[PDB]
């Protein structure tokens, strides 16, 4: 009947409204089209109404894309192509009606909503930051919900949206006029006789109805300088555009994404061939690349992506407004660069003036590029900058309520630093620290308050990567943890909570990968080759760039830290030579040039350590580093690193550097199987017998009795 | 009750001309001098008794800063009279009177001149941010400063956009207009009124706060120009300019670029009765408040008025004669519509109901803004005599003047009748 | 004696840089924001209690008028705080404090911020009087406006000349200098003092009215730059620039183009004792007088001081600590020389003798102008804390601050010690 969609008569115009009170946001589903069908036919069975308009009367987004648990609802190939052939037949119903129609946008329209949007004759949008217009198609790796890519370049153009529909990234409503998807804009309103946002969703109805009567008697026309140069001009440059794109997609990424080129063949065949006949090619394509081993776990990545952008600890009690960043440098000014714009007062501690110049010139230089790309106004830029004051000694920590240490890592100096920066701080505070190596329970037994100390570890370029990690002692209260993760998600960076251990999670898994980055050049296979060799498997940055990523000075400490405990037998397993690297005094990224450098070779030919021989090709050493990485990534939760490990590699792929289009280190028991990797290291069984030894929990349900982790 | 009182005396206003007529020749401190000499023409005051003149601009013609100093020296004042300008966006004058009454009630001086003077005919189009670095030029260093050059000559424009939100007056105008349910027909009944009364006001010819002077370049005299009446059907055809044609603010029912000046005199009451000039009004309390320029940009007056009624200790409906300042049609009826209901005093302060009820009859009868133009920083120092001679003309004894400014500041002050 | 009192609280001043160093990148409402945030760094006041901030410029960067509004909105103030600028020539700030104390003693508001902000690095070089008529341009009328043209492109310059007499600061400077029998040797003893004390003042490092901030374009921090000591023989070789070499004002002992800002806070005493901040000073009477700009152009302070001593009811020699503002060397000793004799109070008022006798010992010891530069509209709101912390540092309880302005206005007001 009318369970989610309804209209009425006002101005003799059908105001069909979109709402779904069950979830917070509305999703395109079979359960929505099952009633969205038998309304427009009644609109098409009417004659008094001469124009109609649809809108999402629920505040927030417009609609979702494909509903996350419906395309991931497992069904066989003929039905998943039947639904994705039926799903646009209802669009080819309404896109060419005799009675014209108008849609509207006042939200983050994403996914199949453009299918609803640009099929219309005339859409209308609201200029604000909340409304964005993007196509999450390649980001989950598919083709869209009804195949709108066969009328996007009819509308805006092949080269115009060809860098849109597979770049993944969204556009705000401001550039959409200069692009040409939506044509008219209307800015929202402030105060009303009704609350100051409910009128703005009820304002568009009347702007739509004053467009609507004009469409029926044609006072305005829907026929609304670089694309005009293209607009008729492709008789012969045909191959000489998508060939440039054919090698573009494999120079940006590497060739082991079989997803995005499989939307190119659409727009390759949509031009020059049968356009209406082209609407059934993707029916033979959408069922392929959804039922494949490329993006099958990518849906689970998205479930975790939305699943950890949640508070998850009760309710936030006594929210923070001030910060206290102990120490300038690269993390402190770094996390200040992100924790300043969206309403957090910060104070940035330094030792002398001589490093605040290196301080604020991050939080300014990485800020005005933001206004150089016109993503902010020129004025609000500077209020955002002036929310950040930099003290010198101490005057103002009596007002602070949350403290984050940022000093370069040591067990001895910070042991004192927590003892002198305890007295001028109130008792309802939070102390926290971004240690990377040494644990907090070794330093949580010193201060006056035992329970108001957590840990927050960041990652090194703080702007581009997008996650935090929490360090939780025995003594962390629920209010302390909730108040921490409030800063975590108000920060915007997707959180994961970790019960600690000697070496917590990320360096805990990175050093048993980094300790064999020396092992390829331990024989001397020209590790410039290794960059291509490992980016071929899928890692976005090479292992040479990983050791040029971590900083050469902390590499000896993250070698000695768990090597103090158990890193000599299976948190490592090769002779350390990085102290010989720094014996000359190489400086890493601050030396600018990386590794030919003419001095790595003298290390190995110092004394003849590589007479070694084993059949280890490139694929062999790729799976050696990956299988040890997943041996450690399955070692976690065997001691109970957290509650349930399906929360795991939402962290461990998203800042660690693990490739997407590979499901995660906790996700190779499923599409690659524990049986096959145990055959891989059982092929590797007689090599050393010491370091690569597999864990016991995954191995007992590995091969025969078809068991999985949770599936 | 022991604070010294304070008095408005006769308020000279040179008439307002739409830009492009005879004030396109002038110099932005000259009709200051004209209005001030006209003040010294009908006041008969010795020119050495006038104590502390203060003006107010918005443009600040930078060949001569602090306009009031030489603009008093030009009219032959005794130069033992200090002066300063006061620059706000729109209620510059009528910030002049309030700092003057603060200067008087401190009890140190004698009399104040307050005036507001501007010309939007010659807006300042300045040269660039970086070509003016060739000020370093003013024999090889003269070359080497000139050595670095590409084509970056572009005069940057003083786009009147309030800079806090980077958008012009009209976007916020029709936002607040459409937000409080204003139709196009209801928005122009007031536009019809604000000329239909104005032509009758000039017809009877008792709006007599006008001196003439001669423009030195062009021919004869001046008298106000922005008055034209029309019908409602001859207004809705005008396609709106501030936004795409779905919106509801056009150039017919909207302010226009006009130029002019104004002045008055403000006296202590005891010397007003000692010398013997017949006054016009007292000048009682004044609230002075601002609004956050993201939401309530031009919700100027009607967030300020119930803060001044309780300040004086009286009630709304028992006022005798308003006059609210306008800058757009509809804005003033949105400043009728919003506070003739609940929900808006609610959630933007605590627990009042309907504290704005202007009964529309005792409103802007001698046509306010949109009638004879809106100078950008000189309204207000029209408006006080347009309250004073008005409420003398009928009965009544009190009346509030309130105005809105580009930037969120409001202004509101009550004016009492003649002390006899 | 029943008038409410009034209080200066801690007076932030961003340091003054000679033009050409790191403030040649800025934007003339930005170090306003820097000085104001620095005021909100050491005051711990809730940002919603600060009532009515007022600033003062002289240049009025016209892309954003009324500097104080958005310059308070930029520092994150609650925007229920109205603001205005006040523009004079030279004592713009220190006209800010006096209209603030008038605003307080009227008894309607709570606290005042007064500050003065300018940059003479980017002076406004505007385009022409008649090329800006091409504003009429903004399809054949677009041609016909462009049809009339010869070569009349010339940027007219803001030559700082006071316009009432069409001659620069320096002509009137050395006129008044030579008119009161000032030799070149006597004119530069004071120039030696006004650096010799200044370097020692920065050496002991208790001139602590300075916040640093970082200039966003250039490298690190700021601290004052105009301080350089030299010998007397290394000064007389500098050939004078304001007039032909018979004259006696050169660029060594003269003000220089410098940029900077300043702010403070002004509190009512009863809320200063209710909230509990430790004050600095009271702020008693203020005379405010002007001089005719043909003869006594820079005879600013010493025509105003015996009008404020009799206003307060005390005597000259029993003041405890002056500080007179300077703008030229010699000017201040001509403001020593003239009133240490007769004939000048004679014939320019009636019957006093020697009402200026400053004993030179209790003078500008923490070096005033010429020490750390003279910003064109921000001095004064240095000078009050440089009186306050100074007379707290030694004994004594009273002290006058007095300044001269480009145009004949003077300023003089007495400042009392801390109320404990």
């Amino acid at each position: 009947t009318r369970t989610h969609i309804n209209y009425g008569v006002k101005g003799d115009v059908a105001v069909v409204r979109i709402n779904s009170p069950n979830s917070k946001v509305n999703t395109l589903s079979k359960e929505l089209h099952s009633e969205f069908s038998e309304v427009m036919n009644e609109i098409w069975a009417s004659d008094q109404i001469r124009s109609a308009v649809l809108i999402s009367s629920k505040p927030g987004c417009f609609i979702a894309g494909a509903d996350i648990n419906m395309l991931a609802a497992c069904k066989t190939l003929q039905e998943v192509t039947q639904l994705s052939q039926e799903a646009q037949r209802i669009v080819e119903k309404l896109e060419k009606s005799t009675k014209p129609i108008v849609a509207a946008i006042n939200g983050s329209c994403l996914g199949g909503g453009l299918e609803v949007a640009i099929s219309c004759q005339y859409r209308i949008a609201t200029k604000d930051r909340k409304t964005v217009l993007g196509t999450p198609e390649v980001l989950l790796g598919a083709l869209p919900g009804a195949g709108g890519t066969q009328r996007l370049p009819k509308m805006v153009g092949v080269p115009a949206a060809l860098d849109m529909m597979l770049t993944g990234r969204s556009i705000r409503a401001d550039r959409a006029k200069k692009m040409g998807l939506v044509d008219q804009l209307v800015e929202p309103l402030g105060p009303g006789l009704k609350p100051p946002e409910e009128r703005t969703i009820e304002y568009l109805e009347e702007v739509a109805i004053t467009f609507a009567k004009g469409l029926a008697d044609k006072k305005i026309s829907p026929k609304r300088e670089k694309l005009t140069a293209y607009a008729m001009t492709i008789p012969f440059v045909r191959q000489q555009v998508y060939k440039k794109v054919e090698e573009k997609v494999r120079k940006q990424t590497k060739g082991l994404y079989p997803a995005p080129l499989k939307i190119i063949d659409v727009v390759k065949t949509g031009i020059e061939q049968g356009s209406d006949a082209g609407y059934l090619c993707e029916s033979q394509k959408f069922g392929e690349l959804v039922m494949t081993k490329e993006s099958k776990a990518l849906m689970g990545l998205y479930h975790g992506q939305v699943l950890c952008k949640k508070n998850k600890f009760g309710a936030p009690q006594k929210d923070v407004k001030h910060l206290a960043i102990l120490g300038a440098g690269l993390m402190g000014a770094g996390i200040a660069q992100v924790s300043v714009d969206k309403g957090l007062k910060t104070i940035l501690k330094d030792a002398t003036l001589t490093a605040l110049d290196r301080g604020q010139q991050q939080v300014f230089k990485g800020l005005n590029d933001k206004v150089k790309k016109k993503a902010l106004t020129s004025f609000e830029r500077d209020s955002i900058f002036s929310n950040l004051t930099g003290q010198l000694d101490y005057q103002g920590f009596e007002k602070a309520d949350m403290v984050i240490e940022a000093v370069f890592e040591d067990l001895s100096l910070k042991h004192r630093v927590l003892k002198e920066v305890e007295a001028v701080i109130p008792d309802h505070c939070i102390f926290a620290s971004n240690t990377s190596a040494l644990p907090i329970s070794e330093i949580a037994a010193v201060s006056k308050r035992p329970e108001k100390v957590i840990g927050m570890h960041y990652f090194s370029p703080v702007d581009k990567m997008q996650l935090l990690e929490i360090i939780t002692t025995e003594k962390t209260s629920k209010d302390t943890s909730a108040s921490a993760v409030a800063v975590g998600l108000k920060q915007g960076k997707v959180i994961i909570v970790v019960k600690d251990g000697p070496g917590f999670y990320t360096t805990r898994c990175l050093a048993p990968m980094m300790s064999e980055v020396i092992r390829i050049l331990q024989e001397g296979v020209d590790p410039k080759k290794l960059d291509s060799l490992t980016t071929s498997f899928g890692f976005p940055v090479g292992a040479a760039t990983l050791v040029d990523e971590v900083g050469v000075d902390v590499a000896k400490h993250v070698a000695e830290d768990l090597g103090k405990v158990f890193g000599e037998r299976f948190g490592g397993g090769n002779p350390e030579l990085l102290t010989q690297m720094v014996s000359k005094g190489f400086l890493g990224r601050k030396s600018g040039k990386g590794f030919l450098n003419s001095d790595m070779d003298s290390i190995l030919a110092s004394l003849k350590l590589p007479p070694k021989s084993e059949v280890s090709s490139d694929e062999d050493i790729q799976f050696r580093l990956v299988t040890r990485f997943v041996n450690e990534a399955v070692m976690c939760l065997q001691e109970g690193i957290l509650a349930t490990p399906a929360e795991g590699d939402i962290g461990a792929v998203f800042g660690l550097g693990f490739p997407p289009c590979l499901g995660g280190p906790f996700r190779f028991v499923d599409l690659y199987g524990a049986q096959k990797i145990v055959d891989r290291l059982k092929k590797y069984e007689a090599a050393y017998g010491k370091q690569f030894t597999p864990c016991q929990l995954l191995a007992d349900h590995a091969n025969s009795p078809n068991k999985k982790f949770y599936q | 009750p022991n604070i010294r009182n304070v008095v408005v005396v006769d308020g000279v206003r040179t008439p307002f001309l739409l830009s492009g007529t005879s004030y396109k020749d002038l110099m932005p401190h000259d009709l200051a001098r004209a209005a001030l000499t006209g003040l010294l023409h009908r006041t008969s005051v010795p020119k050495e008794v006038v104590d502390y003149i203060i003006f107010g601009t918005v443009i600040q013609e930078v060949k001569t800063s602090n306009v009031a100093r030489e603009a008093a020296l030009g009219a032959g004042f005794s130069d033992k009279t200090p002066a300063h300008t006061v620059t706000m966006a729109c209620i510059s004058a009528n910030q002049a009177m309030t700092t003057g009454v603060g200067l008087i009630a401190s009890g140190q001086c004698d009399v104040i001149v307050a005036g507001g003077v501007e010309l939007m005919s010659d807006v300042p189009i300045r040269h660039s941010r970086k070509m003016r670095k060739l000020m370093l030029d003013l024999g090889q260093r003269l070359s080497l400063i000139s050595k670095f050059r590409f084509n970056f000559l572009a005069p940057e424009l003083p786009a009147v956009s309030e800079f806090s939100t980077s958008e012009t007056m009209g976007h916020s105008a029709d936002r607040l207009a459409a937000a409080f349910a204003v139709s196009r027909l209801e928005q122009d009944e007031y536009a019809l009124r604000s000329h239909s009364l104005a032509k009758k006001a000039q017809d009877e010819g008792l709006l007599s706060d006008v001196v003439p002077f001669k423009v030195p370049g062009k021919d004869t005299v001046t008298k106000d120009n922005g008055i034209r009446p029309s019908s409602l059907e001859q207004m809705a055809k005008l396609k709106p300019a501030f936004i795409k044609p779905y919106g509801t603010v056009t150039a017919a029912n909207s302010s226009f670029l006009t130029d002019g000046a104004s002045a008055m005199l403000i006296m202590a009451e005891e010397k007003a009765l000692a010398m013997g000039y017949k006054p016009k009004a007292y000048l009682r309390d004044f609230m002075y408040v601002s609004q956050d320029p993201k939401d309530q940009l031009l919700l100027g007056p009607t967030y300020a008025t119930p803060k001044v009624l309780e300040k004086a200790g009286l009630t709304m409906n028992d006022i005798d004669a308003f006059e609210f300042h306008e800058a757009f049609s509809g804005q003033i009826l949105a400043n009728f519509k919003a506070m003739d209901s609940d929900w808006f005093a609610e959630n933007y302060m605590g627990r009042k109901t309907k504290v704005g009820l202007p009964p529309l009859e005792k409103f802007n009868n001698w046509g306010g803004s949109l009638s004879l133009g809106h100078p950008f920083g000189a309204t207000g120092c029209r408006l006080v005599m347009a309250a004073a001679n008005r409420l003398r003309k009928e009965g009544g004894q009190y009346g509030l003047v309130a105005a809105c400014a580009a930037g969120g500041q409001g202004h509101a002050m009550i004016v009492e009748a003649y002390p006899k």
